[PDB]
Parts: structure tokens; sequence; C-alpha cells
RNA sequence: CUGGUAGUUAUGGCGAGAAGGUCACACCCGUUCCCAUACCGAACACGGUAGUUAAGCUUCUCUGCGCCAAUGGUAGUUGGGGGCUUCCCCCUGCGAGAGUAGGUCGCUGCCGGG
RNA sequence: CUGGGGCGGUCGCCUCCUAAAGAGUAACGGAGGCGCCCAAAGGUUCCCUCAGAAUGGAUGGAAAUCAUUCGCAGAGUGUAAAGGCACAAGGGAGCUUGACUGCGAGACUGACAAGUCGAGCAGGGACGAAAGUCGGGCUUAGUGAUCCGGUGGUUCCGCAUGG
RNA sequence: GUCAUGGAGGUAGAGCACUGUUUGGACUAGGGGCCCUUCUCGGGUUACCGAAUUCAGAUAAACUCCGAAUGCCAUGUACUU
């Protein structure tokens, strides 16, 4: 017998939502990698292939938690706040073909409290 | 229970050096086991497969998913869905737990089995158990439910050669 | 099969007309549609 | 011959410009009946042409016929007025271009060969080359 | 696992009347009977049919 | 026992590649995306093809096999 | 150096062989909680990191399969002429498909950890 | 209409070939469909992948269901055919009624009558965390004018005035 | 009108990747001939058929992995008209 994938399954849905969402120089798109062990956002422009901004979890600038859906909420807060920083406001939320519910929800909700708009 | 703890104590080590691999994670294990019926006289009449659907769920211990018709052949009489047979599958510390009996209780009510039946294994590295029929289990016995219909067991295994997989269903306890 | 009148409760006119299968569906559908009289939405019944 | 079936009963007489795509070098008998200009072969000039070949070699070496006839024709009877649209399927015909080995021949004599395909190529309305390979 | 919605899953010992040994097995059916091993933690108990185990054959 | 046909439903490309174009312009009639929807170009409920803005049109491939029609203003 | 994420007609793919691993990645251990299975913690989700490079993953080699691909010639053909007109030939321009020499085990950008 | 007329056949719409690589293009030329269907077979969210073959298994047989491997589609797509479709337009499940009202820059097609596509704006919604998508259905048949009647509604007229 | 540049489009040709039509090997399945201790359950043969399978070779208005010449639609700050 064989074992699927998780991550190339994962990547065949992540196409399925970049399908409808792609970022923009006034609306980038905020893309959740998530590992067994940590989690990573980028906020990217499709049209010219750049990421502006990027939190992360194992970042020895600010990268203390508990449990991995709330370092996913500091991980929210940080980039939330880089994003702010470099000026920009408005961003579409790329789930990265993640089910939007545990920690890529809770990286998200915590993101949409600070000084972004979804 | 006693079994995966004990698959865990002396089938991990011995069985690996006979073979020579080169980490513990070839290491050939047991992943899902799947028990159908198959109920060819459903479209009828559902209370055989009520029956079924009874049965199953004793034998087990979880209730099997009713598997519905993919294409229709109308020689057997059957057309576009419509629910004929059964399937219900094991995996966790549940599986475990329907092995044991077969070491035990089943076998005996068989009149006879030549060890590990080489006849029965397809090569690519999975088993599947030739069941006569429901009454070699010990939960349901034959004054419960009417007819005995069958039954048919698949057991899947990490095993590449079909040899690899041969040498680790004795040594788990099932001949 | 059928075509079919939907009245508004309210809206007190029957300006959406559909159809249905008056076999598998021999009761009155009911469906909130948007009365442009009352300017929202509605629930119409089959006449 | 004849098609066992067809897609469509009726079909285009079609036209015969070029030398033949394919099959123009003798390719599984020693000789071979090369078409030198173009014609439609009928399945009953085929048959002509097959069993004057074969009794001439007394059940003796191979023949491949080279050409099968794909394209029905259609007639109309005499007395009948153009038009109530296209007549019945007639026979059968393959479009032979030129330079298109029609028959081969193996296991015979050179001389029983290229009288053997002679006598074949009196019995079909195309010019004719025997050719080796 | 869900809940609500198949049978007990509990845990039963499992005991032949020839040879006479005892295991744990989870099965359905309890029936409610006392053990011997395992005092501490109560399970019930089934009897059951000549096992491979007694008979020489398969053993 | 022949005879019949449909009319013929003009379909095809109506604006060439390097042509300036208003908006809700048809590039493309089609049964399928025969050329697919690019940038600033909508796909209608017939897979008629049309300009969402004003701009230039230009047809590209999108990937060996496949091709799209997109509008640059 | 490796994780993420784009671009680019597969020269990028598949197949075969090999090596590597807390720096991530991964499988892997668990089902108490959120959340799951038309049955199943397989998946999905959540909490762990004992165990391991075996697989995926990354890098390296290979032309067996695919893929890309000249030049030359030919078929066809716009225009212009001839014939012996089921068709054929000549002049001028354009010029395949197939086949072949050959090419390929990618190239390119941003972001984080190293 | 008609390779004279009659007899037979045909008459509107959709798909293909004929059709000569834009569009269009005739014949009593070659082939087929239509005069519907669907309360989901529509909308949206999320998730998924088919046919067939090999191999092993009780009633089970070549062929039912189960498991494994190989499988770019050899399946499916309500319904002909063509063009599409595996980011699926194919298959599940949850919630729904956008199979919305007012419209509509601008195009396509057309002798006319008609036919087709349409961003976007407003009202008020469905689904969705959001992005967004939704004015029926993978697309293209499923229809028939005017006149005259019938029913419903109506800050319209009402033959001196009120009716 | 020509030149240049861009583009849509599947014809000629060609090709066999699909669909149909088709020839000759080789290859096993089988069934039917042929003998048969046999219940034709199983063997031993076959060239009587056979459905796949590959090798070689053909073929198409309603086949296409390919694909011109022309024609068509545009663009130009080009030259004529
Ligand atoms: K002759
Ligand atoms: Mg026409
Ligand atoms: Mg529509
Ligand atoms: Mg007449
Ligand atoms: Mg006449
Ligand atoms: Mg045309
Ligand atoms: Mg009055
Ligand atoms: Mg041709
Ligand atoms: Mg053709």
């Amino acid at each position: 017998i064989t074992k699927i994938d998780k991550n190339k399954v994962r990547k065949k849905r992540h196409a399925r939502v970049r399908s409808k969402i792609s970022g923009t120089e006034s609306r980038p798109r905020l893309n959740v990698f998530r590992s067994n062990k940590n989690i990573y956002a980028q906020i990217i422009d499709d049209v010219n292939g750049v990421t502006l901004a990027s939190a992360s979890n194992l970042d020895k600038d600010f990268g203390s938690a508990e449990s991995k859906v709330d370092a996913a909420s500091k991980v929210g807060e940080l980039v939330a706040k880089r994003a702010s920083e470099k000026g920009i406001t408005s961003v579409t939320f790329d789930r990265g073909g993640y089910l939007y519910h545990g920690r890529v929800k809770a990286l998200a909700e915590a993101a949409r409290e600070n000084g972004l708009e979804f | 229970n006693r079994l995966k703890d004990q698959y865990l104590k002396e089938i991990v080590p011995a069985l690996m050096s006979k073979f020579n691999y080169d980490s513990v994670m070839e290491v050939p294990k047991i992943d899902k086991i799947v028990i159908n019926t198959g109920v060819g006289d459903a479209t009828a009449n559902a209370k055989v497969l009520d029956s079924a659907v009874e049965e199953l769920a004793l034998i087990t211990g979880q209730k099997p998913v009713i598997t519905k018709a993919k294409n229709s052949i109308a020689g057997f009489r059957l057309r576009e869905g419509m629910p004929i047979g059964a399937k219900v599958t094991l995996r966790g510390e549940r599986m475990y737990d329907f092995l044991d009996k077969l070491v035990t209780v089943s076998l005996p009510r068989v009149r006879d089995f030549r060890g590990v039946s080489k006849k029965a294994f397809d090569g690519r590295g999975n088993y599947t158990l030739g069941v006569r029929e429901q009454l070699i289990f010990p939960e349901i016995d034959y004054d419960q439910v009417s007819k005995v219909r069958g039954m048919d067991v698949v057991i899947v295994t990490t095993a590449k050669s079909d040899e690899e997989s041969h040498e680790l269903l004795t040594q788990l306890g099932m001949p | 099969r059928v075509n079919i009148t939907l009245e508004c409760t309210e809206c007190g006119d029957r300006n959406y007309i559909t159809t249905k299968n008056k076999r598998e569906n021999p009761e009155r559908i009911e469906l909130k549609k948007y009365c442009p009289r009352l300017r929202r939405v509605t629930l119409h019944r089959e006449t | 011959l004849v098609p066992k079936r067809v897609k469509y009963r009726r079909e285009f007489r079609g036209n015969m410009r070029g030398r033949a795509k394919g099959g123009t070098e003798v390719a599984f008998g020693e000789y071979g009946l090369q078409a030198v200009e173009a014609s439609w072969i009928t399945n009953r000039q085929i048959e002509a042409a097959r069993i004057a070949m074969t009794r001439y070699m007394k059940r003796g070496g191979k023949v491949w016929i080279k050409i099968f006839p794909h394209k029905s024709y259609t007639s109309k009877p005499i007395g009948v007025r153009m038009g109530k649209g296209k007549g019945a399927p007639e026979g059968w015909v393959s479009p032979v271009k030129r330079g298109k080995i029609m028959f081969e021949i193996a296991g015979v004599p050179e001389d029983v060969a290229r009288e053997a395909l002679r006598l074949a190529a009196h019995k079909l309305p195309v010019k004719t080359k025997i050719v080796k390979r | 696992m869900k809940t609500g919605i198949h049978p007990e899953y509990r845990p039963v010992v499992f005991v032949d009347t020839s040879t006479d040994f005892k295991f744990l097995s989870g099965s359905t059916k309890s029936s409610s009977e006392t053990i011997k091993w395992e005092d501490g933690n109560e399970y019930p108990l089934l009897r059951v049919e000549i096992s491979s185990d007694s008979h020489p054959f398969y053993t | 026992s022949n005879g019949r046909d449909s009319e013929s439903k003009r379909l095809g490309a109506k604006r060439a590649d390097g042509q300036f174009v208003t908006g809700g312009s048809i590039l493309y009639r089609q049964r399928g995306t025969k050329i697919y929807p690019g940038t600033n170009v909508g796909r209608g409920g017939d897979d008629t093809l049309f300009a969402k803005t004003d701009g230039v049109v230009r047809f590209e491939r999108m990937g060996r096999d496949k091709k799209k029609v997109s509008v640059y203003p």
C-alpha cells in the first residue's frame, strides 16, 4: 500500500483557492503555510511576484507562546503589525488549502483584530 | 491490548534481522482491516441487509457504512444505486481487538487450515481471509439471525513483497 | 409539468410565474422572493 | 473484399491527385505490381487479379493484396431522373494513386513471379510496372 | 469516534473451558460476569467454545 | 430523409489582436472555451468572451495547448 | 544551505539508481479540549517530538520513455504559363508533415530561517 | 417546393459534414436530433476523482460489493451532435431560492420582425470568516406574431356633473 | 494597393496519438473441429474460428499527435493611390 502525501494534496487544494484569489499592488494576498511544529505568514504581490511582509513562529524577535493556536495568534499579531508598518491596509486571505478552523483561522482572526481589513 | 504492545516488544527487531532492513520504519506494520458482506438478495427485500447491518455491528464494534452499486447489470437484476452489501474498516486500538479473536475463537470452528493458505495472497503485499459463514465468531451465534449470508475479511500491510507479509501474519499469532 | 404563479401574501399580486412538476411536487410551493411593491423579501406561495 | 461494417453507407468519390502517401515500396514479398497511373480498383477487379496470380503459382508462395476497397460507390437505375437523393450503394473500390504497390508475391522464382504478375496486371484498369525489393 | 451511533466498545475477558486461560479483548455483548485475573480492573466474562491454543493441530 | 440543418451561428473572432475595443465588445463567440477569458475579459453565459474595460485586444498562449484573450488599456 | 511562495509551451514531466537529515520539512506517538468520519483520529482537526531518513522532501548522476528540435530534400501551394485534362508538367515566391543531426534530467524572481 | 406535372417526400427549430484553415455559402446532397426536462439536475460554501484491466477473496457465475497496485480520461456531463470540461463544467455533503425587482455603457447577429452577449449602477437578499460568486442549468434546440377573448392589479381616462 | 508587425482560423499535404475501415506475421487466452481413461469436469493436438496483445504495413467528407500556401481581421510614426 502507498501513504498519500498531505502537502501534495494540500497544494492541489491551494491551487483551487488561488483560482479565485490573487494579490494586487492595492490588495495583496495573506498566504499562510502551516507545519506540524510552527506556522508562517507572507503578504504577496502576484502581479509582480514579491512578498512585502512576513511573520513566523521561529523568529528570535518575538516568538514566545503556550499552545500552537495561541502561537499562531501571536504570528497573526506580528504580520498585521509589520503590514501596517509597510503601509498595507486591505488584504485577501489565502488559506493555502488548509481548512479555515483551528490555527490558520486563529491566525486570521487575530490579524483581522489588528490593522487589517478582510 | 496484549497484541499491539506484543508487536512493539518481540516482533520489531527480530523480524527486521531476518530481512535486514536499514531503518525500523520499513518494518512491515498493519494499516486497516476491511470486513464486507455483499448481500445479493438485497434488491428484492431489505430486512436481510438490516440483519447484515446488525451482525457486523456485534463482530467489529463500529456500525458498517452500506455500499451502493457502481454500474448496472440485468443478469443479476441490478439498477443504479440501491443498497447492496455493507462494509466496515478498523484502525488503531480497536483493530488489534479483531485479530486476537481470529487467533483464538475463529479457526477451531473451521474444519482444517494448512498454516498460511499461500493461495490467498495478491502478491502486491496484502492478505484476504476466506470466511465461509458467521457462526465462526462468538458474539452473534446461530440463535439470533435466520440466514448466515457469509463474510469477506481483508487485512492491509506496509509489506512490499508477499514474503515480507507471510512472515508477519504468523509471528503476530494467526497461523 | 405545469406553469405556476406565486402569489405574495402581502405584495397583493402574483408577478412571479414559474413551473413545476405537479406529480413530484403536488403541494403548493413556497419561495421567499423579493416583492418590489414592499421592496423586501416576502414568502410567495403557489395559487 | 468488403468492409465488415461502415460508419457511413454513402461517401464522396474523392480525387486521385499525387503519388500514394504510403505503400510505394515492396514491404512483404520479393516482387510487386506498382500502379504507374491512378485509377479506382473495384473489389471485382482485385478478386479477378488475385485468382489469376494464385492459379498460375499453384498454391505455391505468398500473395499480399496491399490495397483494400474502403470506399463504397452508388448508382441510379436506368429510367430514373436526377434528384430524389443519392443512389443505393453498388460496390466497393480502392482509389489507387500512382506509385502504389497493389500486389506483392514471394516464394516462387523470378520468372513465375514476373509471369503471375503480368497475368494479374491484364485484369486491372491501370498501367502497371513489375518492381522488386 | 462519534457518540450515540454505534454499540459499546467496552473491554471484556474471554475464557475457554478446556485450557482455562484469560486475556483482554474488547467486544460487544458483556453479559456481566466476574473474573479472577486483574481483580482491580473489573471486566465482564463470556464462555467460549474450544480455542486454538488448546487444539494441537492449530497450535 | 435528410434535407435539414440549423442556421449558422456566426461564431469565431469579432475583434482582431492589436485593435482598440470599448468595454462590453464581444471578442470571441464560441461553444465552450476554445479561448479562455484573460485579464479585463469576461466569459458570458453562452461562452461569449467580452472586454470588461476599453483597451487593446491581445490573444496570448496560456500553457502549451490552451489560449486566452486579454484587453490591456 | 534549506522552508515558503510565484513566473516560465515538459529542454521543466515520468522512470531508474545513489547519497543526505533538529537547520527547517516530513513521516511518526496520542484523542483530553475545538473539530472530524454518509464506518474508520485513514483523512480532516487539535496536543505532543520518544523514534527515523524507510518513504515524500532536497541535492547529484543517467537519455530507457516522453518532450524540444535545426539544415537539406520532398508534399502542398499564391501568382504566371503549358499539356496528351480520372490528371499531369514548367517558371517565380512561400513551404510543411514525417524522418534525421542534435538538445534536455531545467531556467528565473521575491521572502524567511542557515 | 418539385431536373415537366401527378404520386411519394418535404415545410419551423438545433448539431455535424458538404463549406474550398475568418464569417457566409446551394441541391428532392450525406448524417442525426427538438416541440422538453429538473424544487435540484438551480445558487453558494467546503470536500472529492472517473472508466477499464491485472491479482486475491463465501452465496458470487465472464460480470454485484471489498482491498491492493497500474491507470490524462480510454468515464461522466438530464437529452442529438459539435465545441468544451479533471483549478473540473464530472462526483459528494451543509445551508439556500439570484430559476431576484428596476435597469444597462457597449458589442455580436440580422432586409425587417426578431434573436444573442453584457461589464456596471440601485433596491433587497443567498451562500461564504473574508475574497467573492449568484439575474437558472458546460454551451448551442424545447417554439408561434398581431387581432379578438378570459382572469388579476391599478396615485390613468370616464362623452353635462357624481358614479 | 503593397511593405512591415501582430492575431484568429484546422483546409491542402501529411500522420496514425484518438475514432472508424484494413493486410500479413508473432503471441497466449479461450471456445469450436479432432482423438479422448472423461460426467467432454479435465488433457493432447490444432492453423476451424477467436477477443485481446504486440511487431510490421495500409486507409478517411462527417479521424487528427500535426499542419501550410492563400484568404481574413487589425496596427504603423512606411511608400503609393
Ligand atoms: K492493365
Ligand atoms: Mg447552412
Ligand atoms: Mg443559460
Ligand atoms: Mg418529377
Ligand atoms: Mg428533366
Ligand atoms: Mg468557414
Ligand atoms: Mg360622466
Ligand atoms: Mg487529404
Ligand atoms: Mg480532413
